[PDB]
């Protein structure tokens, strides 16, 4: 998108790269998500399970 | 162009993590790299990702 | 033209510094393509030698054009009509062509602006930007202190 949007020999990867929706997508892989379970410890055989 | 994935430390030890309710991570910085065809450049940033 | 530690004036990312020239290539032509970097953007950038004056990287302005900016500051009697908002379309073309004699105008135009009124939001962050550009770009013309060229300011701006 902002390759052509914005001017030309004075942008920078800087101006370039947005990483909200990066770390976005990894906060909501983390969270709220069918795998990412809690740590079921009730003891530590069900750690390991 | 990007290149070298690196790894910094973490930002703070596993149980101060447990306690203070901080997830436990470390930062990402990506060595980005833009090039015009036109003119010819190289633009090697270092980018927290 | 250019040697090694040159305090070398980068559009649009202002003044900077080469370490060396690599002699690197395409199709087998090993050109003198020298490598530059800044510390505003904390990169490096390799640039030809051909290409120099084509991206307009340029050598630093001597106290001929601070002599020159000092001559265009106390003479800020210019005239906008009321869309103020082509004014910043204006000046935005201004900042986008970054001629030095141009960004003291616009600087010292919204110095006698909020001299006399105060700007909006977007208004005080174009002046702030444009300001310390111009006068990160001094600071290293006369090669002395940010703020000192900060205290040069305020005897010139409007005094």
């Amino acid at each position: 998108e902002r390759m052509t949007t914005q001017d030309v020999e004075a942008i920078t990867p800087q101006t370039l790269i947005n990483i909200r929706p990066v770390v976005a997508a990894i906060k909501e892989f983390f969270g709220t998500s069918q795998l990412s379970q809690f740590m079921d410890q009730n003891n530590p055989l069900s750690g390991l399970t | 162009s990007f290149s070298d994935p690196r790894f910094d430390d973490v930002k703070a030890p596993v149980d101060e993590c447990k306690d203070k309710d901080m997830t436990y991570a470390a930062p990402l910085f990506v060595t980005a790299e833009f090039i015009n065809n036109n003119t010819g450049e190289i633009k090697s940033q270092t980018v927290f990702m | 033209i250019f040697k090694v530690g040159d305090t070398v004036v980068y559009p649009h990312h202002g003044a900077a510094l080469v370490e060396a020239i690599e002699t690197r290539t395409i199709k087998g032509e090993q050109k003198e393509y020298l490598v530059l970097k800044v510390a505003q953007g904390d990169l490096t950038v390799r640039v030809p030698a051909e290409n120099a004056e084509y991206v307009g990287v340029r050598d630093v302005v001597g106290q001929e054009g601070l002599d020159k900016v000092f001559q265009v500051l106390r003479a800020p009697h210019t005239e906008e009509p009321t869309n103020w908002s082509r004014r910043y379309k204006a000046n935005l073309e201004k900042l986008a062509s970054g001629d030095v004699n141009k960004v003291a105008e616009v600087v010292r135009d919204l110095w006698r602006r909020d001299q006399e009124r105060g700007l909006s939001a977007g208004e005080k962050r174009m002046l702030a930007k444009a300001r310390q550009i111009l006068v990160g770009e001094l600071a290293l013309a006369e090669s002395t202190d940010d703020a000192k060229a900060e205290t040069i300011l305020d005897e010139v701006l409007a005094a």
